[PDB]
Order: C-alpha cells, then structure tokens, then sequence
C-alpha cells in the first residue's frame, strides 16, 4: 500500500474531447465487381442407394463458395416415419484438393453440426431442404438441398480460388447410404418398390472482374480453413445396475477450435437418446401401441435431457483435468448457451477451447499436436428406468436413465480445427499434415 | 531487487481551443513545456518563476517531503483586483486572509473549484474586463460551448 | 488446467496468435457524437377510412429522422382465425415523396413478402403480434396495431433522412388504405355489417443533434447510398389440370438491384400465395367435414408446405440470355433464403439475390438492369391436377404437381429492390438517377 | 376474467378484474460506470 | 465511490478542519509514567466504636503518599425493608481532617448526602447506595458491611494525593463521629429499637509506595497544593406558614475563593428528609393507602425529584449589598445549575449555585471569593404551606408558588460553601496557607 | 358525511430562449422581495 494512487476528483473532464465518429450518416464500402452464378456439376458414378459417387468442380468461374447437393427422394412409408433423410442419404462427402484430403464430413456430422449450431428458423429451413415437415404420405415426393459446411461453404471470405489452381483439380467425393429411414427402409425392413433417388451436385460461382480475377490468378494466398476431425467408437454401454465408464483416447492433432461429441443407436439415423412411453420418445409413445424398442422417427430427436446416457465427463491433457468434472448436461445445455446462443438437443455435447466456437475469426484453440495425452473421460448414468412406464421416466433422479438407453451404444467424436489452404503457382495443399 | 517509486505525478497536455492554447478543465495550468498541465491533485514545485517556487500560479505548498507532490492543485492567492483583496467572481474565498493562517494554510486561499483553467470576467472597472490576475481569453457569453470568459492562468 | 492448453504452443499457432494484432480481453470504444431521440406524433390529412387516400407531412421538430411507425386501430369482425395480419392488409401501400419527387413506394403485398422473406424468429413473430391478432381474440375485439415503415430511413441510423439539410424541401407520405380488410370488415367477397373505421396516426422518431453535427448537415452537402422497391404486377400464366403453363415475364427494371423478390397470389385473399387444400390449416375449416377449398383458414394462410405452391421452376434471362440454370420453386423459396438471408420463407413466395447479402444495407454485388435491354423471369408451373379436398391426393402428391385449387392464385406479384443515390444540396433533396 | 367471451372479445383501455392482483411495480434503468483498477486495488470512479 | 466517495469531497470549508493537518486520530502517544504500587491498609481506630461515640485514627505512615479513604461499618436492620435510608452514612456523624494540628477540613453526614445528591451519578450514584445502605429488600436482623469513601481532596485524586512522606515530622489524623441513632438500624423514628446492634467499625487507608527517585523528590522538596476545603454552617430556616410566603435574610460566613454554595432544607427528625411529607406513593410512610402518614417517611423512599413538596420558592445570592444574579426560582437552583454545572439529577430539596463553570471537577474554573466580600448573604423566599398532604388531588395539583402543610417541619437549612484552599508542606510539616 | 377535499397545486413556467437562460444559470442575481410579517394576538376584549 505504499504504490501510487490517483484521486481522480476530475479524471473524467480532464479526459474527454471532441467526437471522432457520428451514427446517423454511413458510409458504404466500395467494393469489387463480381457477379454470383449456380452451374451444375457432372456427378460421375451412379447415383443410387450405397453408392460411391464424385465429382469434379469445373473451372467455369474464379473462386467457389455454397455447393448444394441436390436429392429427390419418395417416402417409403407415412409422415412420422422419416428423419432428416437428405442428411442421412449422404453418408458422407470428402473433399480433395491436387489429390490431398482438406475434409470429410459424415451424414452424422451433418446432424450434429445441425442440432449444435444451427438455430431458430435456420434450423427449421434446413430441416425443410432435408425432410418432409409438412405431414406428408407415402409417394409423397420431394427434392431436398443439402448444402454442404466446408469452409468455402459458409463464406465469400474463404471462397476457394479455383483460379489460383490452374494445375490442381478440385474434386467432391460422395458416398450415398446404403439405407434412409422412411425411404427405403423401415428400420431394418426393406421398403419394397422405393425407388433410387435422383441427385444433382450444384457449385454457386463467382466471377470476378479482371484486377481481382488477375491477382487470384497470379499471386500466391493462404486461407485460414476449417477442417474436421473425426472417429467413431464403442461407448462403454451402462446398465440396470451400474454407471459405467470410460477412458477414451482422443487421436486429434491441430489447433482445435472445439470437441463436440454424441451417443448413438447406429440402428436409427440421429438416435442421440433413449426411447420412452412419453410423448414423441418412441413410436406409439403416450398409447397402447408403445414401443420402446423403435423411435418415433419423425421426433427422433429431443430436449428430454432424462433420456441421455452422459452422467458426467472431463478432458484430461497430458493426463490432467483440463477442467474440472462436469455433469453430461453442463455439455449438452451450458456450453452451447455460452458459445453458440442456440439450443443444443439431448445426447449432443460440446467442449469448446474458443471463446467463439461458431465463428470463423479465431477465438482461442487447443493444440493437440503439442499434447501427448488426450483424453476423454466419460462416466455414464445408470440404465434402470422402466421406459414404458412414464411415470418411471418422467420423475426420475439425475443419475438415471431409460433401460433403452444401453442400446446407445456408439460413440462418435468430432474436432473442427484451424489450418491453412496455401495456394501458389497453380497448386496447393494444406500448410500442416498434422 | 527492482527500485521503489514515489509520487509520480501525472500530468497532461495543453489543448487548442482556437487561436489559443489552455489547459483541459479538470486540470490546472502548471508550469510550462514539459509540466504544462496538473492531473493529480498534488505537483512538482515547479523551479520555474518570475525564479521562484510559488507554486507556481495556480497551487499552494502543503507540508510534505518529495517535491513532486508538496504543492496542491486548485489554488491561488488573494490576488488584489480593483481596490479590495477579493478572490475571482468564480473562485471561492476560504477565509484564510493570511494573518490568521500559518505558512501552509494561509497560501491556500482560493479553492478553484471547477474553474482551473478558465473563469468569468468581472464587473470591475466597470467594463466587464478579465481579472486583473488572469490572461484575456477571446470568448462571449453568446459563444456556445465555452461558458469560459477572458481567463487562463 | 487451463495452463496446460497454454504450454502446448508451438508451429501450428504461429498463424492464430503470433504476432498478436488484438486482445480479446479489452473493447475499445468510440465517442461519439452526441444526440437524443423523441417521439413526435404527425397528423393526418385526409379522412381516415377504408378505401381512403390520406397523408402526412413530416415536421422539423428533430434533425434527422429514422423510424416511422403507424398506429391502427382495429376491430375484429369476426372470430379467431378470420384475420390475417390486417393492420398489414389494411395499409395498401405508402408512398414516399421529397420535394413533390417519389422516391419510393411499398405495397401491403410487399410488406407481407418482405417479411416472409427478411424477417425471422421472434422478429417475426413480434412483428406479427403488431399486425394481427395472434392470442385467440374474438368478435368485437379491439387492439392498436403498429405498423413499421421500411423505406431505406426506416431501417438504420445511417440512413437518417437529413430534415435539416432539406430547407426547402417537405417529406410527405401518402398512405392508401385498402377498401376491404379480412375479418376487419369484411368477410371474403362479404361485408361484415356494423364494422367500424379505422382510427390511424403516424409517429415519427426524430433524432437530436448536437450543434457540432447539425452545423456539418447544415453546410456540407450529403449523399446517401439508398434502397428503391420497383414494382409491377402480372397476370400468372394459369396452370391447369392437364397442363404445365409457362410464361416469360418482362422485368422492367432499373437501376442496380440488390434481388428480385416475387410471389403468386389469389387476390381475393390477402397473403395467400399457395392453393388451398383439406389438410390443417390449408383451408377454412380444413381436416374437417365443415372444410372447403374455396377459402382460406386465414389465420393460417401462410404455410411451408410448398405442395400447395404453384411454382414448378424458374430461370432470370439477361438479353435473352440464361443469368443461370433453370432451378425448382423449392431453390428460390428455400435455398435462396437459406444461403442469403438465413430465415425461413413460406410456400409460395421466391427470391433471388444479385447480392451476397440481400438482407443487410452494405452493396454486397447487384444486377444492373440499367444496362440489360430486356431482362426476363422465365417461369414453369406445376399441373394443377390435385384433387384439394382429398388430403391423401395432396399429401402425397408428386414433385410437379399441385392443387387443383392453384390456379385461383392467378396473379403474379414482382419486386425488385434496388440502390440509388439520394443528394442532398442547397437545401434541397431527390435522387440522382430517374 | 371467467368468461373468455368478455376476455378475448374485448377494448385496448380494459383488462382483466383480477389484473387488480398485479399490486408490484418493479422499475429498472441500466447505465453505465468505470470500473478502476490500480496498482493492486479497485472500484467505481464515482 | 464507497468510502473513498466522502474523502475526494474537499473544498475551501474543509481547510479549517483537515488542511495542513496538524493531529490524527489514529495513533495514541501515552506518556510515560513513574514506578508506584497501591495498597490497602487497616488503621487502629482509638476509642470506643459504638452509636454516639466519637473516635480516631492517626494515618500510619505505612506509604509515601495516601489517597482513597474508605470507612467500614457492619449494621443489623433494626426492622423490615423500607426504614433505613443510607444508614451508613447517617451513623458517619462527620469526619474530621487533621493535620500537624491544624484543620484542614470536616465533613458532616449531612454533607456526605447532600454533595451525592449534586456531584454522584447514574450507576455511580447507585453503587454508592449499595455500599451504604439496603438496597434488595432486605429484612430485619440482615447484616451488612457498608463502605464509606470518604470525599477530602486526596479521596478524589492521585493529583492531589496528600504527601504523607513529605510530612516527617507532622501527624495525620482521621476523627470520626458516629450518630448517636441511625434510622432503621438503632431507631425507627424518635423509638429506640431493642436489641439492635453496636457497629463494628475499620478504617481503610490505600497508601501509595512510590520507586526511590520519584519517592525522593516527595520527601525532600516543598511543595504547594491547590485543594479544596468545605465550609458549613448550620442556620434556621425561616419556615414558611401555611398561610403566607416567609422570607429570609442569612448571613454567609464564609471565606476563600469558592466553588459554589450548596443547599438544602431538612427536617432534622428524619436523615435525608429534604421534602415535605405527603399521601402520594413516593412521599410518605404508607403513602399510597389508608395506613398513610404524613408525619413520618418512607424511609427507604425518603428522596424525590417532585419539587411540590420543596420549599423553596425563589432565592439569590447578594455580596456587600449588591446582589450577584436576578433571583431565581428554587426549581431553577434544583434542576438548571446542576444541568449545566454538573450533568447528573439533584432531588428536590437540594440547590446548588455555581460560581464556577466546571464546579464538579478540579481545576479551579472560577470562583469568588469570599474573604473580599465584607458581607454576603444568602436571600430566600419561601412557598406557601397550604397544600394538603394527606390529599393526592391537593398535592399533585397545586401551583409553583405552594407546597405541603408538612413542608413547615423542614425547619433546618444546611449551608455549604466549597472553596479552595493550599496545602503547603516543608521541611517535614504542612498546614493550609490561608488563615480566612 | 362531508368529503375530503381533492388538491393539485400548478406552478407557472417560464422558458427563455437560448441567450436568457444562459445568462440567468450563470449570472449572480438580486432580487427585492416582499415579506409578510405576522403577529397574532388578543383584541382587548371591546366593552358595552
């Protein structure tokens, strides 16, 4: 207390000025002449239910952004039936850059992806483009858009210059799931008679005028992109009597901006959650009908949080607490409300190192390629709750779940991390391999 | 080890307020130059005068060690005007004329509060004219933003 | 800890927080100038009334003016579910004068398709609290409705209208307000007797400079970079039974255009723009032995099911030139929206931006049909073959087919919003460009 | 406030008899402050 | 903001309290003091200690300096609560101060109650009634030891502490008288009690042993003591009648720089009575109900602040035939001069007129004196006697100007003076420098 | 059954223009002023 202090009996007049900026009159920014247009792709490969496809973007305009892979699907049964079929019908989709992996997204990415950082009406508009929500029968017949999430997906700001890679080509490659819930396959029942669907890859480009087109063309760049990270894994299955858990490797490297991570039952598409006699938790809930044992397809996803398998988790870096022991709803409802804004559904969690996990602007990461041991440790709540009695459900305790629960017996971890597309003389690739 | 600091006072810069230069309001015009403005309510005797250090125009000493802090911002002196011994219309007579103060308090005469740097002129010659004490600053009751009449310390 | 995510910095970071530029933990902050809001009541001249033309005129109590909202007050002329959004209805159109010049000009229609196109979530919702009644009121009920204007001033503080520059030139606004308003006063092609006339008044929030800025308005001479709408209706080349109808519409406009916005309607009922059908919502007393697909269940008259759209395809020609390949209805109503604004857009109404970023203020790319000599919007309708009263005929309806009762949507609605430049000098204001 | 003909069918200068409950009236105003921190120590400048 | 708010708060009026700060509050200097011990020793009292004897003690010199005198006396309530009334200091008749000598001063029982009824306070005052009388209802044949300071100038403080070793060659000596009846204990009113005890009698002396160099200087060195000294006499009361306002001219024979004049009306009969008797509860023996007399207190409630039943009605003091101050009504002798010359509450009865401004404390702050006033007296008029005491109605209800028609049994007026006086002792003797 | 009466109390202002009320927030002013000086008491009881 003998430091030097600062009365401040008039810090304030003495600091103040005159005014540097007014809010009543904006100045727009000029910008650079371009022009946006959508040019359909050559998907080569048949199209159909399990098959691998691809494509290669073609050179048409200068730099690309939102792709939109197109689908005409038929319900193979009544509303109520489907989920998110456009999603699941692309397995997956991988994109090479000169013949070197940037990415590979997978239709349960796709669904986690959404259930975490979509919200509001975007989330109900994505839903539109990838499900029928209208109440729709059997032959009802839609064409969905599943846009796809690269970096160069989601902004102007990270559009792949197709015209700095004069001797590199860009290629999408897609694998269509072998079955879609309500399409072709109830379950584990063939659809007899569903067709195969139509598909139809669309690039939106962007033509530039010649002093930006001219500077893309000839000077070398570096993107900062996003990439994901991806593995699935056995869960440590709970049950009636105990709490399982589990010490699960995290094989990532990079400056990861997020882990985000959900339970599954890989028998039904999006299946984050145990099923219930209760409203929308199986098919039938809430009637005689009930089973427990199928989902309520159409309401497969939920907010119900008593249904979801995580009692608590932690991260461990080189085998110490990162930070201290949360409980599975911690993951599921706080770490969304303070790094998305949106509202994450049960069964899916996110830990995030970033201040900002759904930005593109950098905002604190985790570098796995510096860490030696990182692990995941989950503890699971204890399966003993009679699912078909919703008063069994409906007042349980926190430690608990459905009995159902134990058939969510598939882990799937994801990681988005920070690298960097460097393009120059014409090729390029990723600034880091790991 | 890392040597100790003491008082440190904190001083900032003049400021143009057209066609001339005067301090900020929330401080007092102090010395000169380097040392143009006191922040903190305490400064550095400042050495410069006529020579002399009192304290300078504008401060009075207090009781202390440490020459960066022995003098207080806010003050004048009796300052005769016209005929009588008066502080400034703006300024505030404490009462401590000088015969009935010692050393310390009796300096300590005005308390300029809220008029550091400028004040109103007075109706002294009977032409409503800068005190006789202060710099005739360009500015009317009619110019907007500077309620400060010819003044500056 | 936290620490150990710390140490694990090396190469790989290099590009995220070497060399930092910013600290995320400390905002920075800008003064600026001065200024108050008030809000000021505007008169009106004219009589009040359905079908009446009245004006406005607004006043130099404040600066620069921003936001205008009008009051209406309404009675319900019949039950809960008989309106929708009437105070929207009502308002048939306002236009936007500076000096005896228009300037611009909105419709109800375009109010309706703006905000099924840009407005969202609880923005939307809250707008439609102000423009309907949406908490089941019955006959007799009265409430003020607030209906925001949203000429290019009405949108930010950027664009504060400059009274105070304007010496000599008024700004006025004429409002129209439409003859028949549903479940106001009247009832479909009915009257509704004993209905009561509106009571209107128009608020203007002012802005307060301080003397500093109002000098800098007052002598320098401004430009503003501001939105126009065009419009102009059509018929809809009506699809029938056994037939897929197409029409190519001129696109008589100007000036660079920000996005075409357009919709099919039934005139008879307000914001209508998809057949009705015997499914919820999809027609008056749909789902039941009472229903009919003549009228509409109007406070459900929009809807997302976009079977009932009309709309099978599209395609934007510049000089007789394809502007991009022909895509489906469901692209414009919901990619368009999902790509560039974010929301979610009802069944029946399409967009298609120029513009990276239609939904904000900043230019962000534009068509300039200034210099298209005879731009066209090329549209393919579905059959009409659907029987509407069977619910299993609409429900499971194919791609390009709709109801029969699609082709009461006989007009067509299109709009283009564009940028030009507002000057402002000796005291007067009007656009630069005719 | 029984009668939802009365509730639901009525004027913008009536409410509820049972809006007499509402008896509470909570007032907020959210400004701005500084916060100083020096030399180890803090608090409000005013 | 917070508590920092209240010191950034400075301008010009603030230079007179905190400018150029001269003291704090935050840090105590003590002083240091000298080596000394205090101790508690019996004296061997001469005589035969019994009511109505008188007997002595000459101080030991067992200390260099004495200060507190406390004597103890052990009594039997001679009947039931409620007839004695501070009885040990009834039973200390007065105490007499001597030294080579010479008088230095002498206290009356009288006095003892009256300078407690001005100068004692609040649970000071109550301690010191514990310590003299009954005070928990005790019954009779109860026996207590009651403790009687003794109130000389060296009994108040270390400061004067009577320098006992500067005294070599002269003895001091404590006289005291014993009552010859004390109420509720040997008497209850004009009827001895049979079977009532003799006091049992011990003089306490707390003598102060003082280290070598400070003992010393007291033995060697003169020294001059400014102390104080009482003067007292007793006159008659020019009793009021029941049928006008009598008045009376006393003469005051006394002499040095006075404190202040202390007096008071009493009824001899009954010790403390300073009061009229009267039928309302705190007034009389068995006031309140049918049993109630008016010639006889209660005694244990002998006290009362209901100036109704005081007689004096108005009074000043007068030098060489000038009168001092306006006069003054009794009330204002009762309860303004000791408001704001003492701070504590003065029982009806009792007046107290100031000449100094701080006469409850020690250092001399003002006084007159009387050995330059060829002739003062003491002017009083009386209230009238016409109030029925046996009637609550009359007795509560009446005017300033009347009191109880048992207010003319308050024939005696008691007189004191307080004054200052210097003990001035060398070479081995001390006595007090002022002859008058 | 008489009622309590109901009271406001209005208080005229004065707006000046921007000159004036720069001047009067500024300037010192000295106004005379009126006083009321009240003293009751009793009337010597008038007589017949």
């Amino acid at each position: 207390g003998l430091s030097q202090l600062v009365a401040y009996g008039a810090q304030d007049v003495y600091l103040t000025g005159n005014p540097q900026i007014t809010f009543f009159k904006t100045v727009y920014r000029r910008y650079t002449n371009f022009a946006i247009e959508s040019i359909q792709q050559t998907i080569n490969g048949s199209v159909g239910f399990g098959n691998k496809v691809s494509t290669q973007i073609s050179r048409n305009g200068d730099l690309i952004t939102d792709i939109v892979v197109e689908f005409v699907l038929t319900k193979g049964g009544n509303g109520g039936t489907t989920y998110y079929p456009a999603e699941e019908l692309l397995q997956d989709v991988e994109l090479e850059i000169g013949g070197q992996r940037i990415d590979k997204h997978y239709n349960d990415w796709f669904r986690t992806y959404d259930a975490l950082f979509r919200m509001n009406d975007d989330r109900y508009n994505y839903r539109r483009m990838t499900d029928w929500v209208n109440n729709e029968l059997v032959g009802a017949q839609k064409r969905f858009y599943v846009p796809l999430i690269f970096f160069f997906n989601q902004t102007p700001g990270l559009a792949l210059p197709l015209i700095a890679l004069q001797y590199h080509e860009v290629k999408l490659y897609f694998t269509l799931a072998s079955q879609v819930q309500g399409v072709n396959y109830n379950g584990s029942s063939a659809i007899a008679g569903a067709a195969q669907p139509t598909m139809s890859v669309w690039v939106d480009y962007i033509f530039l005028d010649t002093q930006e087109r001219t500077r893309f063309a000839q000077l070398p760049h570096e993107y900062l992109i996003e990439q994901l990270q991806f593995t699935g894994s056995e869960t440590a299955t709970p049950s009636a009597t105990t709490q399982a858990s589990q010490n699960i490797r995290l094989n990532f490297n990079h400056p990861t901006k997020y882990l985000a991570w959900n339970f599954n039952n890989p028998t039904n598409y999006g299946q984050y959650t145990a099923l219930a006699n209760i409203p929308g938790a199986c098919s039938g809930a809430g009637t005689a009908a009930a089973t427990v044992t199928t989902p309520d397809y159409g309401n497969t996803g939920t907010y119900n949080e008593q249904l979801a398998v995580l009692d608590s988790a932690k991260i461990q870096l080189n085998g110490q607490d990162r930070f201290a022991t949360r409980k599975g709803s911690y993951f599921n409802k706080v770490q969304p409300y303070q790094s998305i804004g949106g509202v994450t559904p049960a069964g899916v969690y996110l830990y995030s190192f970033a201040l900002k996990p759904a930005g593109r602007q950098p905002s604190g990461t985790c570098n796995f390629s510096r860490i030696d041991n990182a692990t995941l440790s989950l503890t699971y709540k204890t399966c003993s709750i009679d699912a078909t009695s919703p008063a069994a459900v409906l007042g349980n305790t926190e430690t608990v779940t459905a009995n159902t629960a134990t058939l969510l017996t598939a882990l799937n971890i994801y990681a988005k991390n920070y690298n960097v597309l460097r393009i120059m003389s014409g090729m390029g690739g990723l600034a880091y391999a790991n | 080890v890392v040597k100790p600091q003491g008082y440190k006072p904190e001083f900032v810069n003049r400021v143009n307020f057209g066609k001339f230069w005067a301090c900020p309001e929330g401080t007092t015009d102090w010395g000169s130059e380097d040392k143009q403005c006191l922040v903190s309510q305490y400064g550095p005797m400042m050495w410069r005068n006529k020579w002399g250090w009192s304290c300078p125009a504008g401060s009075a000493p207090n009781n202390s060690d440490d020459w960066n802090q022995k003098c207080v911002q806010g003050y004048s002196m009796k300052k005769l005007i016209d005929g009588q011994w008066r502080c400034t219309d703006t300024e505030i007579d404490t009462g401590k004329d000088w015969s009935n103060s010692d050393w310390f308090t009796a300096q300590q005469q005005c308390d300029r509060g809220n008029n550091k740097v400028f004040t109103r002129r007075m109706y002294i010659d009977g032409k409503w004219q800068c005190p006789d004490g202060t710099w005739d600053t360009g500015f009317t009751w009619s110019d907007g933003e500077n309620g400060g009449k010819q003044c500056k310390y």
